[PDB]
Formats: structure tokens, C-alpha cells, sequence
């Protein structure tokens, strides 16, 4: 869904 | 803040104090934002956002932005008095005419402004028509105000448009220009135009003054969410005796202003070429 | 007054236009994280029901504000949160409280460093939040379009949308360059017909004046199915976009 930590790295 | 020396509470958006700069001596509006659990209120983002790329000499400047992590201040140009406590004043004698055709055309130009940007007042009332010494009336209390470069969903009640009575689901710029029409209205007969004390109520007063809308005189009446079959079917009253002070050329522009239909209502552009001001000067107050 | 707003947009859109390749000056972010992030605020944008407008709006937030400042891999969510925030707290009628947004970052950061990333972005941005985006000038674009085809309309917003995920090569171009490709693309892809004439005469653009980001634009709705990010095509399938993102795009473009 829309709620998510995005991992960048 | 430190650069500032309060002088008075002038209101109570935050509490506004009339303050005096240290450096320059100028004498500016202090209206003071309190930032605390949903951070920087929406209102004063807007107005911010909105006033500072509007420069008009008919709209108040605001001229610095004093944000802190705690406080926030905005600082505008210092007006005597807005347009209410100026007509509470001239309660005894009427507003002399010269000066209601200056106030109406610095207003509409005010609103010509706003209205060639994408700026929507919607809240023109005259507590938010600030009035300085040197005759010269300018809109403030951008708060309220909206961006619709796309239109903008409908979400005091005197200078509420009919639409917006009538379940409008866009807002168009037609309603500050029934806005500045009611005012214009209070003006010059030195009373509500519509004092409705209720939305049903304001509603009935507008239907009472203007007449019943049909459908000729506004296509879409019947389809609107708010409009009600058991309406009374109330006739046009004459403009004469709305506005007995006002000449031809005055009831004609108030009609324009008051038209039902925010298609056909006039605007602020097209109301500043009116024969009405044809002879417009700059009086002080 | 339309010929005079659009005017003023056209003049606002430069003093709004962020800095063109500020990826390259960012020493930790790159535009694949950019990208990540927009999709995850068209997400956003559709759990909480936000406008088209808000998303391009937090979108230009977020493009200037790293223009102005680098930030971290840790502090792009939040800046985009930030963004957001703005953006719905400027555009939306009942913007989301700053406890959703908290929330729907799956609790990466608190309410405090959500509305201390709110204050520095205002600060940076200095309170022009005001920017014109390519929705204003696609409706501008669609009041001057006759049948109004609402097919047209809704491609016009999904090309404009897809135009937000990359930031190459889609930095370089104004908002009204953008909205007048996404546009003439819609046009011609379900109806066949090129950029209006009135069109030409409000914008100045001529059919060859978009030429570059017309063939940017054909390029990202051919490769559209294939990209890393699929939030917008997803969001454009329901019957509100009448499914315009199922819809085949053109294979060449007859200029």
C-alpha cells in the first residue's frame, strides 16, 4: 500500500 | 520581533498588534501566527503564499515574514481602520457619494488584481477593507483566500454569493464581485444588504430583495443540491427602493454585481469600465 | 481575465522553475531515489484522496528544495512528506493532519522532525508555495479545446503525471512546454488530431516549439509499461480516468 518506509540505500 | 516595538493591540489567524520598527520608524501590523500540533496553520500559509506575489497599491502589502521555529509573524503596511468601524462612524451622516465610488472603484480594482492572478478573496466583507488617511481603501485578511489557476471545491454568511447558498460545487470569482456588491450596498444605504441570520434565512432575505431565481434569469437553479421546490415565489423588488441614495448609473452597477447567474454577473474588469465611474475620484475619509 | 492569468502563469512558472540538474550537486540522492519518491507520493496521494494538483505541487516543492539544499538517503521521505504536507496544506479543503503523514511514512520519523522539515522547507522555499504546475496550464489547455473530449482530458493528466517521476530529461522543460506535449500527444493519440491553432495563439507554442519534449513524452508513454515505477499507471486504470493508461500509445508521431 502507500504506507511504507522506502529503503533509498 | 526584537526589531519591533509593539504599540497596541489592534485585533485578536493570531492576535495582531500595531508595532513601530526600531531602524526605519515605520509604523506596520504585527499580526502574530502561533506555531505549536499541526504545525504552520493552512490560513496563514496561504496568506503568505498569496499576498506576497500579489502587488497592488489597493491591497494590503505585506512586507516581511518573521518565521521562527516558535512564532511567526507577518508584518504589514499599518492602515487607520478597515471599512467597518469607518462606516460604524459615519452611522449619523451617510458616507459622502464622491467617497463611495472611490472606495467601489479602488476595491474593484483591488479585485481585478486578484482576479488577473489566480487569487480568490472570498472573504471581502468591509472588516476586511482596511482604509488609510489619505482616502485610500485596500483589501486585507488574505486568509481565506485561494489559488485557482484549477478550480477551487466550495467547502462570513452576509456576502455569501447565492450559489454558494445554492449548493455550488466550484467557487468562481463571481463571488467576491457579489461580495463587493453587498458592500457597495452597505455603503451607501448604511445597512446589511442581506443580514441573514442563517444560511435558509440569508437565502430567503436575498430571494425577498432580489426576487425568486427562475430559470430564464439563471439557467440551473432547479439542478443545484441546496435549491428546494417549497420556495417561495418572492418578486424583483425595485432598485430604487434598495438603494434610494444611488443614481441610474449606481443601481445599474449594483444590479450587475447582484446578478443571480455567476456567468452573466459582471467582473471586476468589466465593472471598472462602468459609466459609474466616469467621474471617480480620490476624496479622503 | 483568462488571457491575463495564463499570462501571469506563463511569468510565474520561470520564478518557480527549479534548478536544472541539481541531482548532479546532490552528493547522496539520485534521480532513481527522486523517482521512488514520487511514486510513493502518487501513493500517498491516492490512499488519502489528495488532487492531482497537491502531487504536482509537493513534486515542485521537493525539486526546488533539493535545488537549495542536499539531503541525505534518510531525509527524502521526509522532505517529500514535508512537501506533501505543504502542498495539501496550500491546495486541499481538509488537509491530512500531520499525524497521518507520520503514519503513512510507516513511522520513519515523528511528528517533530515531520513539522521541523515543514518549517526548513518553508524557509527555504520562503513561502512560494504558489508554484504553477502542469495541471493549471493542461486545464488552461482543455478550456480551449472543443469537442471537449474528457478521453483527451484524461490522458493529458496521466502524461503530465508520468512527466513528474523522471526528472530527466523532464527538468529542462516549463511546466507549459510539458502540458502542451502531454496534450497534443492525448490529441493525437485518441483522437488523431495535432495541436489546436488556438492553442497556437494563446501559447505561442507551435507544433515544432515541442518538438524535444514531444519526443521525451512519446518515449515515456512507449516505455510506460516497463518503467521501475507503476503508481501513476495503476492510478490512471480506474474508470474516474476512464483507463486512459491501458490505452496503446501511438508508434510514431506523424510530424
Amino acid at each position: 500500500n502507500a504506507r511504507r518506509s522506502i529503503n533509498f540505500g | 520581533m526584537e526589531n519591533f516595538q509593539k504599540v497596541e493591540k489592534i485585533g485578536e489567524y493570531g492576535v495582531v498588534y500595531k508595532a513601530r520598527n526600531k531602524l526605519t520608524g515605520e509604523v506596520v501590523a504585527l499580526k502574530k501566527i502561533r506555531l505549536d500540533t499541526e504545525g504552520v496553520p493552512s490560513t496563514a500559509i496561504r496568506e503568505i503564499s498569496l499576498l506576497k506575489e500579489l502587488n497592488h497599491p489597493n491591497i494590503v502589502k505585506l512586507l516581511d515574514v518573521i518565521h521562527t521555529e516558535n512564532k511567526l509573524y507577518l508584518v504589514f503596511e499599518f492602515l487607520h481602520q478597515d471599512l467597518k468601524k469607518f462606516m460604524d462612524a459615519s452611522a449619523l451622516t451617510g458616507i459622502p457619494l464622491p467617497l463611495i465610488k472611490s472606495y467601489l472603484f479602488q476595491l474593484l480594482q483591488g479585485l481585478a488584481f486578484c482576479h488577473s492572478h489566480r487569487v480568490l478573496h472570498r472573504d471581502l466583507k468591509p472588516q476586511n477593507l482596511l482604509i488609510n488617511t489619505e482616502g485610500a481603501i485596500k483589501l486585507a485578511d488574505f486568509g481565506l483566500a485561494r489559488a485557482f489557476g484549477v478550480p477551487v471545491r466550495t467547502y462570513t454568511l452576509w456576502y455569501r454569493a447565492p450559489e454558494i447558498l445554492l449548493g455550488c460545487k466550484y467557487y468562481s470569482t463571481a463571488v467576491d464581485i457579489w461580495s463587493l456588491g453587498c458592500i457597495f450596498a452597505e455603503m451607501v444605504t448604511r445597512r446589511a444588504l442581506f443580514p441573514g441570520d442563517s444560511e435558509i434565512d440569508q437565502l430567503f432575505r436575498i430571494f425577498r430583495t432580489l426576487g425568486t431565481p427562475d430559470e430564464v434569469v439563471w439557467p440551473g437553479v432547479t439542478s443545484m443540491p441546496d435549491y428546494k421546490p417549497s420556495f417561495p415565489k418572492w418578486a424583483r423588488q425595485d432598485f430604487s427602493k434598495v438603494v434610494p441614495p444611488l443614481d441610474e448609473d449606481g443601481r445599474s452597477l449594483l444590479s450587475q454585481m447582484l446578478h443571480y447567474d455567476p456567468n452573466k454577473r459582471i467582473s471586476a474588469k468589466a465593472a471598472l469600465a462602468h459609466p459609474f465611474f466616469q467621474d471617480v475620484t480620490k476624496p479622503v475619509p | 481575465y483568462h488571457e491575463d492569468i495564463h499570462t501571469y502563469l506563463r511569468e510565474m512558472e520561470v520564478k518557480c522553475k527549479p534548478k536544472v540538474g541539481y541531482m548532479k550537486k546532490q552528493p547522496d540522492i539520485t534521480n532513481s531515489m527522486r523517482a521512488i519518491l514520487v511514486d510513493w507520493l502518487v501513493e500517498v496521494g491516492e490512499e488519502y484522496k489528495l488532487q492531482n494538483e497537491t502531487l504536482h505541487l509537493a513534486v515542485n516543492y521537493i525539486d526546488r528544495f533539493l535545488s537549495s539544499m542536499s539531503v541525505l538517503r534518510g531525509k527524502l521521505q521526509l522532505v517529500g512528506t514535508a512537501a506533501m504536507l505543504l502542498a495539501s496544506k496550500f491546495e486541499e479543503i481538509y488537509p491530512p493532519e500531520v499525524a497521518e503523514f507520520v503514519y503513512i511514512t510507516d513511522d520513519t520519523y515523528t511528528k517533530k522532525q515531520v513539522l521541523r522539515m515543514e518549517h526548513l522547507v518553508l524557509k527555504v522555499l520562503t513561502f512560494d508555495l504558489a508554484a504553477p504546475t502542469v495541471n493549471q496550464f493542461l486545464t488552461q489547455y482543455f478550456l480551449h479545446q472543443q469537442p471537449a473530449n474528457c478521453k483527451v482530458e484524461s490522458l493529458a493528466m496521466f502524461l503530465g503525471e508520468l512527466s513528474l517521476i523522471d526528472a530527466d530529461p523532464y527538468l529542462k522543460y516549463l511546466p507549459s512546454v510539458i502540458a502542451g506535449a502531454a496534450f497534443h500527444l492525448a490529441l493525437y493519440t485518441v483522437t488523431g488530431q495535432s495541436w489546436p491553432e488556438s492553442l497556437i495563439r494563446k501559447t505561442g507554442y507551435t507544433l515544432e516549439s515541442l518538438k524535444p519534449c514531444l519526443m521525451d513524452l512519446h518515449q515515456t508513454y512507449l516505455k510506460a509499461p516497463q518503467h521501475a515505477q507503476q503508481s501513476i499507471r495503476e492510478k490512471y486504470k480506474n474508470s474516474k480516468y476512464h483507463g486512459v493508461s491501458l490505452l496503446n500509445p501511438p508508434e510514431t508521431l506523424n510530424l
